């Protein structure tokens, strides 16, 4: 997340020098535009990730009062 | 007139905004080395990558109630003429192209300060961001005394 | 082959930032650690000692004849004797002697005060001259020779030399200290002073200014050394010694706290540890220290500079002993990192009015080191 | 994985543009080289995330081992 | 400010003795191994950064006016052509332009060869011009512009050009290669050759020699690279380009076995690696290997040489296409380590009957890497 | 791993036409300079593999001869 | 396989180059040929490899079912 | 350790009194330096005999619980 945030940061500081090279730079600010999307689309994925945690913790709370009753039963 | 370009920030959890050429590079606040006796408005000096950079305090400058390194994290270096300085700000948002049609004059009553200084409020959907004239400012606060 | 001057400032600015880039490398190369210690310190010996020829090199370049200053001084000479009703001869010896085009700008306004000097108050008129027995000429000799990786140009004239017995009893009427105890060399040392140096007439500072401080500053300004030898009857020799250099200043590092000041080299007399014993409270709530039966005033570092000290008033720091003219003082501070030559950067817009520290220096991976000058923090203590 | 890989292909694409915009191009090459240094990062991470979840599934493997040797006792 | 030559000699020795330095402080550092790779890295970077705006600098305080030797031609072409029986008048383009000291020492006998070679051969008599219908005063124009970190100095006629046809039927009576099958290009690197330039009269060698084997010598020891572009009855156009740089020689460098060999890359055609069908044991004895259909004799490395090989006689290694004049031929070596731009470093007195060989280099820690001259190489293949 | 070697090589002599294209031959440059990295990166990849399948190959040899002894057992 | 498909990434940008070179991109265009030759035989090999392996562990599994078969009997 | 630091600060004014007689200073200047490095193995070898002494008193501290146990088993 650290590093997709540090990838936004770069990827708009990076927009500042495609607009000072100008009609140079015109290729590069594309470029610059996917990597502010794909910095996006990796911190959506690190969440998807955060989620299924959350779910899969979830189960072992769950499972933690399964396995007493299966200590008692 | 053609299009101004602005590179947006935050101070005192409002809005801002200053000239993009101005603007040299964007860096993370680290600790400030401390020179005695110093008029407010300088925090002191820092070294970047060899080179020896003022660090100027914009949240007493504003009258912003903001803590030192503990609610501003970021660090806005600016070159005018032979003189590198950076402002310590909370934070930057993006860059933005404004017409001079979406610039409205500053609420601001004093004379120069909402002239001058304030260049205005830029107007995006209804959002306002502070437009300040950043070369005007540190040509003349930095010298009045 | 001929160049623009500002092209040979900016290979040394650059071989500069090459010391500076190799400093960087040795700072990260001993935190790294290396495992083959030897290779390593052959291998940034080798550096160094090709970066040392590659600057001797450099200098080597930058070496323009003394000719070019000396040739101008015997029309401003014989117009300036005339001027000032003397009869005096020019003697110019080394003027084939080589040094760097931006000593040759920076000398003439200093050396020009010194023939001055010799024209006005130095050389006696003829008559006068005749009246003690020696030539009605004037004899007034410019001398440059080269010494051991400096440049010596002295400036000698066989004058009436500096009347000591005046500079004392001027010096006793202000009430600077007692005359039996002034040297020849605090003496000297006194005619460079800033309040005993002063011009007549009040005018704004120029690097073209009038003056012994402006001298001594012009001369501090190219790195160098400059000394003052008379006797009363013979004349005066001032000396003057360049180095090859940028400004670059010989200092004693020293640090309060962790905060770190320079003192020039050329006005620390000695330092010592300070014992209870010779640390006397004599009366006007200003602490004195004994150095050989002398009384002192002492000074704590952090408090004239008003900086945070570490919380020590007990007695284990170093005193630094300082002079300004013939005035001397104690200057205590918690450590010594000793001698250095250290590359002089301004202070710039925001020190504009700061009396006390004239530039400043930039040590290990960026640490600001303050360069004190110390006949205005003699002034500052005063205040 | 993929995002990452897909981030190293934009630097390779920023890297040809900085390259064909010669002494313009100066500051692209190092957006070009961070960038590359970020999804590095990023592709290492995964496959710590990816061994510390093998190492996480053999132990719910072995706790279902000791679950079902309780259930025969 | 005027200095010595010798002396701004010594720095480009001395910043060259630094890049040594510093790629031994890289090889070095790669053998240590330091755990921060990035530090390293970025210390590394900022070093070799600071070298080259180092360097930049050095090379344009060296810089000085192309007027200095342009302003020398007109009387000479005006003489020359006098003497040769020529109306010809000469222009002359760039002479602000801007070159290193010894650029201008050593552009001078391969320029006035140029010039010979155009007032006596490529402008006809002014009788003959006036016949072939163009203005009977001929045009030598002499171009000088600042072509992307190189001069790019260019001599052009309004002659008669070089005859082609001549060219090929001289190859063709010498029996050099099929006249059908050499390409403009391949013409005009058979204008260079050495026994195909020779002058009339024989005597000792010289850098003021006479011929264009001499001429693309010259050019070669100042780094730089030089074309022929001609049409016939329009006139020729020489193009030499000089870069901002030392005695440094663009290679290909090559090893059989550990042998280091460099082949100049001006002098490599292409590289590939050969097949089997393709090698043909023609009748003589000598090997033959087939490119694009073209046969052409393709020589071992080692064998030339008289070193050590590795024990391989099966095909695997790397072939080197090479062509002296217009004569192409194949030479076979174990592995190519790639194009390099190397410091041409001098033989001396132990190796001073070697035909081969023209100079060597020095890499790593002290290995020694051979530089190839190629037409002596195809003629050791043929004696 | 044959592949990966003439890979390799055609890098190089790609490298000295982009060379002699100077300044338009610098995005080929980067090409060029890529290819010769993942040829190299594919070399280190065969002789993994190679080493795992010597590993795999000593392996079924320990099998065989643990079935043998399953068959005198 | 990813540097395979990597490398045909490659070959199209080397396409690209001899394309943007016109005239004087003829040998560029070579280059880009077996490049993109070299890609598509290694894309290939890359499928049949890991197709053997398949088959391969698909024979591990048939030979550990034949154990457990045996085992179970 | 004390003693060490006078000897420390005695070198350092002995090198501004060597730089003060220049050329007649410069064989003193080498002795103050050796002076300096002695200063510093006096005070390394006093803070050894200080980690020496702080284990020797602990030692102590054992044998004394040890000795005090001896009496009460």
């Amino acid at each position: 997340d650290g590093i997709a945030f540090q990838t936004n940061i770069l990827a708009l500081n990076a927009a500042v020098e495609a607009a000072r090279a100008g009609e140079q730079g015109r290729g590069f600010a594309v470029v610059a535009g996917e990597v502010r999307n794909l910095a996006q689309r990796s911190a959506q994925a690190a969440r998807e990730i955060k989620s299924l945690i959350e779910d899969s913790v979830g189960k072992v709370d769950v499972g933690s009062t399964l396995v007493e009753s299966a200590g008692e039963t | 007139p053609s299009g101004q370009e602005f590179l947006v920030f935050t101070l005192g959890d409002e809005e801002y905004g200053i000239d993009i050429l101005k603007v040299q590079e964007i860096r993370g606040y680290d600790q400030v080395t401390r020179i005695a006796n110093t008029p407010a408005f300088i925090k002191g000096v820092t070294n970047l990558r060899g080179v020896i950079v003022p660090i100027v305090d914009l949240r007493i400058k504003f009258s912003q109630v903001d803590v030192d390194y503990n609610d501003n994290t970021v660090v806005i270096v600016l070159n005018l003429g032979q003189r590198v300085v950076g402002i310590v700000v909370d934070g930057v948002s993006d860059v933005l192209s404004l017409t001079a049609e979406q610039i409205r004059p500053a609420p601001e009553f004093a004379v120069t300060l909402s002239t001058e200084y304030l260049t205005g409020l830029g107007a995006l959907g209804d959002r306002m961001l502070i437009l300040v004239n950043i070369e005007k400012l540190l040509n003349s606060e930095e010298m009045a005394l | 082959i001929r160049v623009a001057v500002e092209k040979v400032d900016q290979l040394i600015n650059l071989v500069g930032e090459l010391v500076i880039t190799q400093s960087m490398l040795a700072q990260r190369s001993s935190e790294l650690d290396p495992v083959n210690h030897g290779d390593l310190i052959t291998s940034m010996g080798q550096l160094q000692r090709n970066a040392r020829d590659l600057q001797e090199s450099v200098m080597s370049i930058r070496m323009m004849p003394m000719e070019y200053v000396f040739s101008r001084y015997p029309r401003l000479v014989r117009d300036l004797a005339g001027k000032l009703g003397k009869q005096v001869e020019l003697t110019l010896v080394g003027s084939s002697t080589e040094l760097d085009k931006s000593l040759i700008e920076r000398i003439i306004d200093p050396l020009t005060h010194l023939v001055r000097n010799s024209l006005d108050h130095g050389i006696e008129l003829p008559e006068k001259r005749l009246a003690a027995g020696k030539n009605s000429v004037g004899n007034l000799i410019l001398s440059a020779e080269h010494q051991g990786g400096n440049i010596c140009i002295e400036v000698t004239d066989d004058g009436a030399g500096l009347n000591r017995e005046r500079i004392l009893a001027k010096a006793a009427s202000q009430g600077l200290t007692v005359s039996e105890n002034m040297s020849d060399d605090e003496v000297a040392m006194l005619i460079f002073a800033p309040g005993f140096s002063t011009a007549e007439q009040v005018t704004d500072v120029s690097g073209r200014g009038v003056g012994m401080d402006v001298v001594k500053r012009n001369i501090q300004k190219m790195g160098g050394h400059v000394e003052i030898q008379s006797k009363q009857g013979t004349g005066t020799t001032i000396r003057i010694l360049l180095p090859l250099t940028l400004a670059i200043l010989d200092g004693m590092s020293v640090r309060v706290a962790d905060e770190v000041f320079i003192l020039p080299l050329n006005a620390v007399m000695e330092s010592l540890q300070p014992r209870e014993a010779d640390l006397h409270p004599l009366a006007g709530g200003e602490r004195v220290l004994e150095v050989r039966g002398e009384y002192l005033p002492i000074v704590e570092l952090w408090k004239v500079f008003n900086v945070a000290g570490a919380k020590t008033e007990a007695t284990q720091g170093i005193v630094v002993i300082l002079q300004s003219g013939g005035r001397r003082y104690a200057l205590l501070v918690d450590q010594l990192i000793g001698q250095h030559q250290v590359v002089v950067k301004n202070l710039e817009s925001n020190y504009r009015k700061v009396p006390g520290i004239s530039a400043a220096t930039i040590l290990g991976d960026g640490s600001v080191a303050l360069i004190v000058d110390v006949s205005a923090l003699q002034a500052i203590n005063r205040e």
